[PDB]
């Protein structure tokens, strides 16, 4: 996921 | 706006600590006055 | 014919890597869709690469862009992020004239004002060669640089040599077919499509 | 033309009076054959050291002399190769005839070329010694000192280095400073026997030659080397030895009247060696495109490397090969101290195959030496200790070779890889298995046409581990297995030999047939 | 006013200022591995093989106050450093003294003066012209009014009796400016990096003139108070380098000093964003060429000023290399207000050249044949490196100890000035341990509470204690076997082994030998890793995993990956 | 020369038992065979007091002797060196440590 990065 | 106020306060604290610990100008050291 | 566009588009052997060389971000959108749901690792070169750099927030200088699809690039990076390999080094010139190139030695990502991007630099060449070395399928489509200029065609010849010296390589673009004909790049590629809109539809 | 006259003769040094523009080391001519160099000078007088003497001419007070105005220039002649010569170019022992038309004249005291004329040293100079080739690499253009006590085998190492160039394109120049004449003649005979005489020059200044001649011999040798390098050649230079050269210079300086310094050597004893040794290196195509490799020799007293001259020579050179008397007593040949020797160049001076073959040999040797030293006191050792002892013993047995024995670069690399794989620990104290292995590998790489192809692949191509493993498991191991069985019969009874050699093709029939037809040991294919 | 603020900056200044650009984390998540690695290499943090770790490193570098200060200043009109007490160039004179050579020898020539407009001064330079080549002779002794003695600065070939010489009654001078960066010269200013000898544009300064109004000015100095960050785990944790002091690199031959020197040059130029001056004394031609070529290749050539007194040059020329390097550093601090990291190699050769010059000029040798003015000359060299209001001059000097004799007079003279000594071991290098720094023998004066924290001191003390104790116990292990240890001794030995192997590090310059990419480890990361190892947390990992890594997490990740592969294999 | 041989046997004196004396160093360069006598061995009663661990000979080559002689000489010198090393251990740590 983009948000996890 | 690049530097936040909190980080500026931290930098001021660190610079004050450095200026207190290591003194370059000898007129900044407390002297006892003869009486 | 069908042995590449149809037969080879069903059960590719991992790892699979694709190269798209073009000067328009909004000229290959659909291709991305079928590519991202088919191929994981993709090289991107050209003016659409500079559009992607503008989307990411990097400086672009006086390079040609497509301001309409900036948010489209942001969306294609947000959903999938560890897929694309954009170049780092960019040979630059003051204007469109093919003059002796100039480089940004420090912070190679940034493109300063008064310069436009036309071709990738030696660091980008080396990193692309490193990515090419570990591969099993090659799908070349278009020039990552600007082939029409003499002082801006080193990238295409270097990547062609890298793809040919070392697994199956092919060509899937009319511009790639032209570059191969003008440079002799059929040593490793089985065949070229030159489909244009037909190639885009077969790749969509 | 003569304008100087002799006024005194003290300590074999001539004192000349006359009005001239004297310069340091200027040549003063006393006759057609006799000449000297200026050590000190005034506005009207000078001190001259004679280079050579003539029986006919007897120099006295009042004899006239001519000041040439130039420094010493050595002439280059056709028959220098395969010859022993003076510092003046006279053929003491020659193999061919001299045309008497000099090809060139070189200044013996030329300044070294600056840093922009050099190129990176990246090619291996094959010494012919396994331990030097693998653990202490020497590259073309690298000055490498050989330092040790008397009778430890330094001259032997240098001679091995020159003999290993039999099949290469390197030119050998041997400079003898204060050496015995019989030893020089024996070295010339050794050159002749090994067919390296046609490209070797010896510049000889014996122990009873004039001191100026002994001082100038290395400079003349390096001038000849520079003549050969300026036309793009590779040259290997051996100086034997620079301690005698320093002694000769000290004698000259003390006789002249120069104030003594540390150990009574003149003040500039470091300069005369640094300026001499910095003239060797690798050069770019615009400045000759050649290379000069220097192997100076230095003698220490009871292992004391703290002397002035050894310290200077260690500070100047790129690496040091130490010869130990204790290792000579222990039976090591050559008695090279690996723990003390250093090579700053490293794998940069090795081929890719050799670098891959000798990755971690120094660490294994160090661990083995530590364990062997402590073995006389310890009682309990782990299994890793047993494997370390086996590998170290195999390494010691591998790096031992006879005198004037050249071992090929690729043979050394293959032996190193065999050791690293564990294939050389079955034998012990016999060292005939390793002898037949070396013979087989040399014949395979030198005679068999496919062996020649493999040799080229190993020389100019750096192969990966898989390709080398395929080579080892398909041609080397079967040949070694068959010939080890055929010449060491009891080896088959060894459990380790049977274990390591149970998954290799048994090609004994065809190789026995080739033995019957008379093919020499090592030719596996005759596909002409 | 973007146009106005950009009007005060040259195009090269904008190119440099593109480095100090702030990137938001939202943008940073969208970069690729290749772009992140390019950014890290441009900012000197070294390559990273993980995404989130690279973003964290970039954010940590960007969140620093100095980086934010530079980024904020990069969007403002140029402010010029106003030089107080600059270096004044030499004055313009004519050739006022004329004479000729009357006595010759090896390296020493006597000059008789015929036509003089003024009396000759000590240390002035006489110029001679032979075959279109210029030779400089430095004056040593003035015997009477019209007779002096001189020694050559360079090559003495071509000099003879009656060679006319002329002098301006001035010491030797060199051309200094910012254009000296990226060029290679010798102490007297001769070009050494090309055959056509493209000149260096600058002003002529005399390196032997200090330009002090009074001696009291030499006591207006600021004692060292700061620690320079190098990115090397062992140096940062155990041997802090003073900023404005002196660090000695000691060892035998082949220990690896020059690789450390190159790594420190690169780290100072890239990470610390400064100016580097290299002064080779008795520099081998091959090593000088190699170091120049790798400086060009690695990209720190354009910010380094090289001075090379070569090994084959006269001792007088070899002696002046340190003075010329010090003068260049003084110019780069006083005139431009930039912190300079000055590198010296090799100090032993400087001492040897001084001894040679003393012996040549007929002076009575001191003990062990050294010059009577040994300590005086060492002080003369080392006393011009200091820290003043204008900036810092840090020195990192490599020394060769002959036969490991630390009581040699040259070494005894050198230790009088070193603020931190880093001693390399040939045994430790032979074990494959690099950078092969001996932690027990080396020590730093900056590992106190005046400069470091309580945590740093505690970690350093515990590390040294553990290493000494495991060194003691290893002999017992070797003799009596690993079983003879007690229960606590086994844990101590394992912790010590893992600590010793964790201190190794791959350098970005040493990629030529082993082919392994280098790394840059911050002080906090090294402290956290050593703290984790000291507690015994990673005692379940084989020792082979601790070798040549960057941070503590790499070992854990590699061990977890190997365990996963082993679990999948069966 | 071809007219005949001149075989030289020479005795060299070592002042103050200092084998680094310049005269000894100069003489070492000319001896094909070098035989060094020890004062400690003579004190122990060994006669001749020849120290084989300090001497050397260039006639120990395959060009002049057989393989067996070379092997025997090398083994003898190696054994004497090992014994000399072990005598220090015996002297300090006693005999039962071996
Ligand atoms: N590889 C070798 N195997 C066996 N003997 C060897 C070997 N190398 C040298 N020797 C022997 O060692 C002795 C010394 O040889 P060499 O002339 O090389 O010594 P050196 O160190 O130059 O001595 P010196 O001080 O007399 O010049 C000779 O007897 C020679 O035969
Ligand atoms: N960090 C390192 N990694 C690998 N090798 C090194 C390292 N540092 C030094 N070396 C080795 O040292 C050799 C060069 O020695 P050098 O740096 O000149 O040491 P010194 O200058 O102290 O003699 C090289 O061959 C290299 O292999
Ligand atoms: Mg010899
Ligand atoms: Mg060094």
């Amino acid at each position: 996921n983009y948000e996890e990065l | 706006k690049i530097i936040s106020e909190e980080k500026e306060i931290l930098h001021l604290i660190e610079q004050s600590k450095r200026d207190r610990d290591f003194i370059d100008n000898f007129s900044k050291i407390l002297e006892e006055k003869n009486l | 014919e069908i042995k590449n566009l149809d037969k080879a588009l069903s059960r590719p052997e991992r790892p699979i890597v694709a190269i798209l060389g073009g000067a328009k971000v909004s000229d290959k959108i659909g291709v991305l869709n079928n590519l991202l749901k088919y191929v994981d690792k993709i090289i991107i070169g050209g003016a659409m690469a500079y559009t992607f750099l503008a989307a990411q927030g990097i400086g672009i200088g006086k390079s040609l862009v497509e301001e309409d699809k900036i948010d489209l690039a942001r969306e294609y990076l947000k959903n999938n992020l560890d897929k694309f390999v954009l170049p780092i080094d960019y040979a630059l010139a003051k204007d469109f004239e093919d003059v002796k190139p100039f480089y940004n030695l420090e912070n190679t990502l940034e493109i300063p004002n008064g310069y436009m991007g036309l071709d990738i630099g030696p660091k980008s060449i080396e990193v692309f060669k490193k990515y090419i070395k570990d591969a099993k399928t090659i799908l070349w489509n278009g020039p990552l640089g600007v082939t029409e200029f003499k002082y801006f065609k080193e990238g295409t010849k270097a990547i062609a040599k890298a793809i040919t010296e070392l697994v199956y390589t092919v060509v899937g673009g009319g511009d790639s077919v032209a570059i191969i004909e003008e440079l002799g790049l059929d040593r490793r590629f089985s065949h070229v499509s030159t489909g244009g809109g037909a190639t885009l539809e077969f790749l969509e | 033309m003569k304008n100087l006259k002799i006024t005194a003769i003290k300590d074999n040094l001539i004192f000349v009076e006359g009005e001239h523009q004297f310069s340091f080391l200027e040549i003063i001519k006393f006759s057609d054959k006799v000449e000297g160099v200026v050590l000190k000078a005034n506005d009207r007088s000078a001190i001259v050291a004679i280079l050579n003497e003539d029986k006919d001419l007897n120099l006295t007070v009042g004899s006239l002399a001519e000041a040439t105005g130039e420094l010493y220039k050595i002439p280059i002649y056709d028959n220098y190769l395969g010859s022993i010569i003076n510092v003046l170019g006279e053929s003491l022992v020659k193999q061919y005839e001299r045309t008497n038309v000099a090809l060139d004249k070189k200044y013996v005291f030329t300044e070294a070329q600056p840093i922009f004329t050099r190129s990176a040293v990246n090619e291996p100079l094959v010494t012919g010694i396994t331990v030097v080739d693998g653990v202490l690499p020497v590259g073309r253009g690298q000055k490498e000192l050989i330092i040790g006590d008397r009778g430890t085998g330094k001259t032997a190492i240098a001679l091995n280095a020159m003999l290993a160039q039999e099949n290469t394109d390197v030119i050998n120049i041997f400079i003898a400073i204060g050496k015995k004449r019989d030893e020089i003649v024996e070295i010339y005979g050794t050159f002749k026997k090994h067919n390296i005489l046609h490209k070797s020059i010896i510049v000889s200044a014996a122990s009873d030659d004039a001191v100026a001649a002994r001082y100038l011999a290395p400079y003349a040798g390096m001038a000849i080397a520079e003549f050969f390098q300026q036309i793009g050649k590779d040259v290997l230079v051996v100086m034997d030895d620079l301690t005698n050269h320093a002694d000769a210079y000290r004698e000259l300086s003390l006789l002249a009247g120069i104030a003594p310094a540390r150990e009574a050597y003149p003040g500039d004893i470091f300069y005369v060696h640094s300026s001499l040794l910095e003239r060797g290196g690798k050069y770019g195509p615009e400045f000759g495109g050649g290379s000069i490799t220097i192997l100076p020799i230095a003698q220490t007293l009871a292992g004391d490397i703290s002397g002035y001259i050894p310290t200077n020579l260690i500070s100047i050179t790129d690496g040091q090969i130490y010869t130990s008397a204790k290792l000579f007593n222990e039976g090591t040949r050559p008695a090279i101290d690996v723990n003390l020797s250093v090579s700053r160049l490293g794998s940069a001076a090795q081929s890719k195959f050799m670098a891959f073959a000798s990755s971690g040999l120094k660490k294994i040797y160090t661990e083995y030496k530590y364990l062997k030293r402590l073995s006389s006191f310890s009682s309990k050792i782990s299994n890793r200790d047993l494997e370390t002892l086996q590998k170290g013993k195999a390494f010691e047995s591998l790096i031992d070779q006879a005198e004037y024995e050249v071992i090929d670069y690729e043979t050394s690399a293959i032996l190193f890889l065999l050791l690293k794989k564990g294939f050389l620990n079955f034998y012990t104290e016999k060292t005939e298995a390793l002898k037949v292995i070396i013979g087989v590998i040399k014949v395979f790489l030198a005679k068999d046409v496919l062996g020649r192809k493999m040799r080229a692949i190993l020389v100019e191509h750096g192969i990966d581990s898989i390709v080398w493993n395929l080579y080892l498991n398909h041609m080397i191991l079967p040949l070694l297995k068959y010939h080890l069985l055929s010449e060491l019969q009891y080896l088959a009874t060894n459990r380790e030999f049977i274990k390591k050699f149970k998954d290799i093709r048994n090609d004994g029939r065809i190789l026995l047939a080739y033995e019957r037809k008379g093919y020499e040991r090592g030719i596996a294919y005759d596909y002409k | 006013d973007p146009e106005f603020v950009a009007s005060t900056y040259t195009e090269e200044e904008i190119i440099h200022n593109l480095l100090f650009k702030l990137y938001s984390v939202e943008q940073l998540a969208l970069f690729t591995i290749d772009q992140l690695n390019a950014l890290l290499f441009a900012r000197g943090l070294g390559l990273e093989k993980n995404k989130v770790r690279a973003i964290k490193s970039l954010l940590t570098l960007q969140t620093s106050y100095e980086f934010m200060e530079k980024s904020q200043a990069a969007l403002l009109p140029k402010v010029s450093f106003n030089p107080t007490n600059p270096l004044k160039p030499i004055e313009e004179k004519e050739f006022t003294i004329f004479g000729e050579i009357v006595e010759i020898r090896s390296q020493v020539y006597k000059i008789r003066i015929d036509k003089a407009e003024e009396e000759v001064l000590p240390k002035v330079i006489f110029y001679a012209d032979v075959n279109g080549k210029e030779i400089q002779l430095e004056v040593a002794d003035i015997f009477d009014k019209n007779l002096v003695s001189t020694f050559v600065l360079g090559n003495e070939t071509g000099l003879k009796i009656g060679t006319k010489v002329k002098s301006k009654n001035q010491s030797y001078a060199i051309k200094i400016s910012k254009r000296l960066l990226g060029r290679v010269i010798d102490p007297i200013g001769k070009i050494l990096d090309d055959s056509i000898a493209t000149p260096v544009h600058g002003n002529m300064y005399a390196p032997l003139e200090m330009q002090h109004d009074s001696e009291a000015t030499r006591y207006v100095v600021s004692p060292k108070n700061a620690i320079l960050e190098t990115g090397i785990k062992v140096i940062d944790v155990l041997l802090p380098i003073p900023k404005g002091g002196k660090t000695g690199l000691l060892g035998g031959a082949g220990v690896g000093k020059t690789v450390i020197v190159q790594e420190l040059i690169n780290a100072f130029i890239k990470f610390h964003d400064g100016v580097s001056v290299f002064a080779g004394i008795g520099e081998r031609i091959r090593e000088g060429h190699e170091l120049w070529k790798e400086a060009e290749a690695l990209g720190f050539l354009n910010k380094t000023a090289f001075i090379f007194g070569q090994m084959n040059e006269s001792p007088g020329l070899r002696f002046r290399s340190g003075i010329s390097g010090v003068k260049v550093a003084e110019y780069f601090r006083n005139n431009l207000g930039k912190s300079v990291l000055l590198f010296m190699d090799n100090i032993f050769r400087y001492v040897q050249a001084g001894s040679e010059i003393s012996s040549l000029l007929e002076k009575t040798p001191s003990a062990v044949g050294y010059q009577p003015t040994l300590f005086s000359e060492m002080g003369q060299l080392q006393e011009r490196i200091n820290s003043t209001k204008d900036g810092d001059i840090t020195s990192i000097q490599a020394m060769y100890i002959p036969a490991d004799d630390f009581t040699d007079p040259a070494a005894v003279a050198a230790f009088a000035h070193f603020d931190s000594t880093i001693i390399l071991s040939r045994q430790l290098a032979a074990e494959g341990v690099y950078p092969a720094i001996d932690p027990l023998e080396s020590n730093s004066k900056m590992l106190s509470i005046k400069y470091t924290s309580r945590e740093h001191l505690d970690i350093a003390k515990k590390t040294v204690q553990t290493l000494e104790k495991t060194k003691t116990l290893e002999d017992i292990i070797n003799i009596l076997g690993f079983d003879a240890l007690s229960e606590d001794d086994k844990k101590v030995v394992e912790v010590g082994r893992r600590l010793k192997w964790f201190l190794t590090q791959p350098f970005v310059v040493a990629e030529k030998f082993s082919g392994v990419p280098g790394k840059f480890v911050r002080l906090k990361d090294s402290l956290k890793g050593i703290k984790t190892i000291l507690d015994g947390d990673l005692n379940h990992i084989p020792v082979s995993y601790f070798s040549f890594v960057g941070v503590v997490e790499e070992i854990i990740e590699k061990f977890n990956l190997d365990a996963k592969k082993e679990a999948l294999k069966n």
